[PDB]
């Protein structure tokens, strides 16, 4: 049983930017693949 | 040592009685000493057979109940009771089939009673007999059945606990009312839906007994409310189903009704607004967005046509009210689809939220009947998956998983639509038969068992199936062994067999309905039929199940393994589905178990060899033997495996039938397996027929389709019983003479026409018995669905 | 699955639209888990996994408070009705009704979710003005069927039970567990909301409402709370497990009512006459000195020092509550039976040092214990004079020269056990605490 979706109503992949939002406890940029991220 | 004695004494006069009347001409061919033994023994002097079979009668009678009441000061006081039990019921039986047998239903109901009391099976099992005999014997037997079924222990009743509340509306309520009322005190989830099922059809009559009974029923339905949860569950699980469904179910039910004129509309109005309160109303009890999409779709044109009220539709016009239903169809089977999250369809069972104590929702089906109870380890509902799987069939079921509060996982098949209790009760019958398979020496040596699965039905129109888990259906197997050129060869190409075969129905006929049948059983010979089999046959795969085990196994043992449990299995459920006389089995009514091998049966419509009576092609073989199922067994030919385990399982149940006869009695003897339900059963269908152009309601009569069962379980031929079978349902019929020419055989090419009719052994009836099934004549002119060329 | 929440926090919350349409349905059921595992057993740390979830989810809500209550079409949460939005106060609304639910510390988070989120809604009041503005609009017994209401769902609660009477079958000992849970729901919300003054205290268990915490308090002080006999709500064979979680249970309510009875005196000073009729009565005022003088035999354990460590600010607050009451000379005619001066010239005539001697050395640190929280409370002069001559106190040397000559030679020595040493430190401590004496 997987999950069937809801009935309807009625230069790659993106680079890892070093600026945040929300505080640790106590329009984007892309990049392509370097050679550790997918199996080889 | 006495009455042991005695027991073994009446047995044996019983057994000679017996033997005198079943051929008295046997009598007067043993010997001039052995003859006057005889009728010395007996003591009666007539010389006319009939006074000294009763004369023999009357001595075991007397021998037995010496028994009894020697028996009266576990395993061997119960023997006691059922032996005289057994015997007055058989001689009763032999009496109401066609002054002497007065005491007699006082003494079945007793001395059956007092073995229930002490713990028995065989008493257990033999108890319909009595809400049957109380009936037909009421001034024997109506006070005496209330005081001694006062003291019996409630628990005892829970597998015949759909009887009682059919009863409860009767003359003699009162012989079953404290049982049932027992029953509600200390274990209430047992009598719930068969409550439920049973509040529907009560129609109590009009005297002072009548109005103590629905006095009773409605203590019992206040009683059975607990907080009316099981109301809500009914209700949240009928919402998981199809509304152009019920809305066709509910056209059917009304067509048919509407058109027997003078139509008299109060029943009709009482069948639209239990249509209009679950398809019309919005503001509905707890509907989900897919009930309230239909019902936004199609609720206005519900008065526009049918009136507010529904006093408009009685303009009957039979033609036309098709017309309207046709005009829904036509946009209902595309406007519809069916919602894959359990929220989107069921809120209630969205957000489940056991509460702080309430209740208990049991899982149904959990009190089987033996023993005590103890429903402190029965499975209660702690919520429902949200994952509802809709099967890819016409009246398509949907599949929840239950989470029950025991850590585990349970999922069921809820349909709706269509009444179980047909399906629950053949389920209770291979309960009976594979509890007298194990108490069988070269039955249990095999371990053969039949494999079963629980059936619950709710209500009518609403009920569960327990789901067998890695499982697939056999067609399903065979489709996925097929390689691609194979799989799509077979399926679009003009020269395959289930395109081919249709061209050869045209071919003989002329026409392209289901008609030509009755011009193809006339028109085609013998050796024009088994060839053009034969030509459609070699056109499949030669071995498909043998590579399906091939490609499912990962080693020899495991092939073998495999190849053996699905054949003892297959031959089990083969000769059990004949005893019974269950019938369309085409290729989706089995089951195989992928990690195991063995098939399971499933969708028993019908019931007692109704497929060779009122089909209009009808099936004239007994059980699914074709070509796959004996090439899986190559090299070794069909006096192998399948062929020990038939007559195996056939010897097991002719030793003692007294179990099953009664059994298949009960159940063929209930109300609701009846021409209406089983009308109503075919039509929401389609299958082989589409309507009824039948004379007065084609004669229904159950008084001998056990006839028919008694014959084939005493030692019958078995094409015997099927020209037997259709001369019930086809003697109006064009083709009637061709029908018995093709089952009877030829005295020429098969076994079945070169044995006797009846008095027939297991070896023989199962060899004359598997010549049937595999008959080229027979397989090449059967239904074009049922896919005989597999 | 909060194992696997815990770890994605961190993510989850670093992008607008998958937190600005799954917080809410995250939240919801994360309160419904941790409701679940109210039934486990406390080693499984599960119930401390939801709660760090639920403070993530909540962290979460706090930042980013303008977006979530503007009107938006969101994944609505199971048990939510169908709507043109979701806001962030559909969800308070949800907060609020599942106030007074029976499980423990999902109540608990329910009720200070409630208090961190009455705040940042759209106009910013003080959790005062809005529930007053709610109250207006949807009638006072609105609230009182959240808070007497357990749950929301099924109509009950100690509104629909308020005694155990009313939940009578055959006797099921978990089913009284259900009804102290309830009455102990109720306890805490009233008591929150209460203390956190957001309501008034007068007009909520006043003059024309159903308000069923007094009846099922006045319940539960005549006949269950003292005499945990387990017996005593029965009306067959007691193990020591089914009695043990009674007797904690039956503890942990008891502790509740004297802090809602503090709450509620020092609340409304002309509200002490609702707790009139009921409570201060010999029931409360009973269970009270009972707690005080020896709490053991009510129903507590020793071993527990945790709460043994709560009780004493407890029962201290509550003496110094109604200090400021008309309910002083009942406290003093309550006090003033089982704390006399005989009373302890009775206990001072012991022989305390000998190898087996506790023959009244163990109900001795009953009455010190006793003493030392009258004294923190400050009424051990108004319940022990100075009756030798002067301000010169009779026993507040008495026992300083007690423990002086108990270890004089004369058979030979007195040699000291374990339990000589913690009740001779808690005469020192009373000796000490009667006031003034370094010299
Ligand atoms: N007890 C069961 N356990 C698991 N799967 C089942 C069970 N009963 C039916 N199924 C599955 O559901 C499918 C349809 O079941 P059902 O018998 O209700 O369909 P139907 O409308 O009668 O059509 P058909 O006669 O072709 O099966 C079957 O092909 C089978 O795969
Ligand atoms: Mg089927």
């Amino acid at each position: 049983p997987m999950f069937v979706e809801t009935q309807a109503s009625q230069g790659q992949i993106r680079a890892t930017q070093q600026q945040h939002d929300f505080t640790l406890t106590q329009v984007v940029l892309y990049r392509s693949y370097r050679h550790g991220d997918l199996p080889d | 040592a006495f009455r042991d004695q005695n027991i073994l004494l009446g047995t044996t006069y019983r057994i000679i009685a017996n033997a005198l009347s079943s051929e008295p001409a046997c009598l007067a061919e043993i010997e001039e000493d052995k003859a006057r033994r005889i009728l010395e023994l007996s003591g009666s002097s007539s010389e006319d057979s009939e006074k000294v079979i009763a004369g023999l009668y009357q001595r075991a009678f007397q021998h037995l109940s010496e028994a009894v009441q020697a028996a009266e000061e576990a395993a061997g006081v119960i023997d006691a009771y059922m032996t005289l039990a057994d015997f007055c019921d058989q001689q009763l039986r032999k009496e109401e089939e066609n002054a002497e047998l007065q005491a007699y239903p006082a003494l079945v109901v007793e001395k059956m009673l007092k073995a229930l009391k002490l713990n028995s099976n065989e008493a257990r099992l033999k108890f319909p007999r009595l809400l049957q005999i109380i009936e037909r014997y009421p001034e024997e037997t109506l006070s005496l059945m209330t005081k001694e079924i006062s003291s019996v222990p409630c628990w005892q009743f829970i597998s015949w606990i759909s009887h009682m509340v059919a009863l409860l509306d009767k003359d003699q309520a009162v012989a079953v009312q404290h049982s049932v009322e027992e029953i509600t005190d200390n274990y209430p989830q047992a009598i719930v839906y068969p409550f439920i099922i049973s509040s529907e059809s009560y129609s109590f009559k009009d005297t002072s007994t009548g109005h103590k009974n629905k006095e009773f029923v409605a203590r019992i339905k206040s009683k059975l409310d607990q907080g009316g949860v099981i109301q809500d569950f009914i209700n949240a699980l009928d919402q998981l189903s199809n509304p152009e469904l019920l809305f066709k179910d509910w056209s059917n039910d009304v067509r048919a009704e509407l058109a027997k004129t003078p139509v008299n509309k109060k029943n009709i109005e009482k069948m639209y607004e239990r249509m209009y309160a679950a398809l019309g109303d919005p503001k509905a009890p707890g509907l989900g967005a897919f009930r309230r999409k239909f019902i936004q779709t199609f609720g206005k044109e519900f008065d526009k046509h049918f009136g507010k009220g529904g006093s408009k539709l009685l303009r009957m016009k039979l033609s036309d009210f098709n017309d309207i239903t046709n005009m829904l169809l036509l946009k209902m089977n595309k406007d519809s689809k069916p919602p894959g999250n359990l929220k989107e369809c069921s809120p209630w069972m969205s957000d489940f939220k056991v509460e702080f104590l309430r209740n208990e929702l049991e899982i149904p089906g959990q009190y089987d009947g033996r023993g005590k109870p103890l429903p402190e380890y029965h499975v209660r509902i702690a919520g429902f998956d949200e994952r509802v799987t809709v099967m890819a069939s016409l009246r398509r079921p949907k599949r929840i998983i239950i989470r029950g509060h025991d850590e585990r996982e349970h999922p069921f098949l809820v349909k709706g639509g269509e009444d179980l209790r047909q399906d629950q009760r053949v389920e209770q019958l291979f309960q009976v038969m594979n509890g007298i398979l194990a108490q069988d020496s070269a039955c249990s040596q095999r371990a053969l068992q039949l494999r079963t699965y629980s059936v619950v039905p709710m209500t009518s129109r609403l009920g569960l199936i327990e789901w067998l888990e890695n499982t697939v259906t056999l067609k399903d197997l065979l489709l996925n062994t097929m390689s691609q050129e194979e799989k799509a060869a077979y399926l679009s190409d003009p020269r395959a067999p289930p395109c081919e075969y249709k061209d050869w129905l045209t071919k003989m006929s002329g026409k392209h309905d289901v008609g030509a049948y009755m011009l193809m059983y006339k028109g085609a010979n013998r050796t024009e039929t088994v060839t053009s089999f034969r030509k459609r046959e070699s056109k499949v795969p030669a071995d498909l199940l043998k590579r399906a085990f091939v490609r499912m196994s990962t080693s020899p043992e495991a092939f073998l393994a495999l190849r053996s449990h699905f054949a003892s299995s297959h031959a089990l459920i083969c000769i059990s589905h004949w005893i019974l006389g269950i019938g369309d089995r085409h290729l989706n009514n089995f089951m195989v178990a992928m990690e195991t091998g063995g098939v399971i049966g499933i969708d028993f419509g019908h019931a007692f060899g109704s497929a060779t009576q009122f089909l209009p092609v009808p099936e004239l073989m007994p059980f699914r033997l074709t070509r796959q199922f004996i090439n899986l067994m190559l090299p070794m030919k069909e006096t192998g495996l399948m062929y020990s385990i038939m007559v195996h399982a056939l010897r097991a149940f002719r030793s003692d039938p007294g179990l099953l006869t009664n059994t298949m009695d009960v159940f063929v003897k209930e109300p609701s397996f009846d021409w209406k339900n089983f009308e109503q059963k075919m039509l929401k269908k389609g299958g082989s027929w589409i309507q009824e152009i039948n004379v007065a309601e084609k004669n229904w009569y159950p008084r001998q389709k056990i006839c028919y069962a008694k014959r084939k379980l005493a030692g019958a031929n078995p094409a015997v019983i099927t020209c037997d079978e259709l001369l019930l349902g086809h003697e109006k019929a064009p083709a009637f003479r061709d029908y018995v020419a093709v089952a009877r055989g030829s005295k020429d090419h098969n076994i079945r026409a070169q044995e006797p009719e009846s008095g027939l052994s297991e070896e023989t009836q199962v060899k004359c018995l598997m010549d049937q099934a595999t008959d080229p004549n027979i397989l090449g002119r059967t239904w074009e669905g049922w896919e005989p060329w597999m | 699955a909060s194992l696997a929440f815990n770890n994605i926090y961190r993510e989850f919350r670093e992008e607008e639209s998958l937190v600005e349409q799954f917080v809410f349905e995250a939240l919801v059921i994360y309160m419904e888990s941790l409701a679940l595992a109210h039934a486990d057993e406390k080693s499984l740390g599960t119930i401390q996994q939801c709660c760090d979830a639920i403070d993530h989810l909540c962290r979460i809500i706090e930042k980013k408070h303008v977006s979530l209550n503007k009107a938006k079409k969101r994944r609505l949460p199971r048990g939510f009705p169908p709507s043109a939005s979701l806001c962030l106060l559909d969800l308070v609304k949800w907060l609020l009704a599942h106030c007074g639910r029976p499980q423990t510390e999902c109540r608990h988070k329910s009720i200070e979710l409630f208090y961190k989120f009455v705040p940042l809604l759209p106009g910013n009041r003080s959790p005062n003005l809005w529930l007053k503005d709610v109250l207006k609009e949807e009638g006072v017994s609105f609230l009182i069927n959240t808070f007497e209401g357990g749950g929301c769902g099924q109509p009950s609660g100690i509104l629909a039970q308020p005694t155990l009477l009313y939940l009578r079958g055959p006797f099921s000992l978990q089913a009284t567990l259900c009804w102290l849970d309830l009455l102990l729901a109720a306890l805490e919300c009233y008591n929150t909301f209460i203390g956190e003054r957001t309501v008034g205290a007068l007009q909520v268990l006043g003059t024309e409402a159903q308000s069923s915490l007094l009846k099922a308090v006045a319940f539960f002080l005549e006949s269950i709370a003292m005499h945990d006999i387990i017996a005593a709500e029965k009306c067959n064979r007691t193990s020591p497990q089914e009695g043990e979680r009674y007797n904690y249970s039956k503890c942990t309510v008891v502790v509740r009512i004297m802090e809602f009875t503090t709450t509620l005196l020092n609340t409304s000073p002309e509200g002490w006459k609702l707790l009139k009729k009921d409570l201060c009565n010999t029931h409360l005022m009973r269970v009270l000195v009972q707690t005080l003088c020896e709490p053991a035999s009510i129903g507590f354990n020793i071993g527990d020092v945790q709460v043994m460590a709560h009780l004493p600010d407890v029962c201290v607050n509550l003496m110094k509550a109604l200090k400021m009451s008309p309910y002083k000379d009942i406290l003093e005619t309550h006090l003033r039976e089982k704390i006399t001066a005989q009373s302890i010239e009775e206990l001072c005539a012991v022989n305390l040092y000998g190898p087996d001697a506790q023959v009244d050395r163990s109900r001795l640190a009953a009455v010190v214990s006793a003493c030392k929280q009258l004294h923190r409370a400050g009424l051990l002069h108004n319940i022990l004079p100075s009756q030798s001559t002067d301000l010169h106190h009779s026993v507040g040397t008495e026992l300083l020269s007690l423990v002086y000559k108990g270890i004089a030679p004369g058979q030979c020595l007195p040699s000291l056990d374990l339990s000589c040493k913690q009740l001779a430190s808690g005469l020192l401590e009373l000796a000490f605490a009667f006031g003034g004496l370094c010299e």
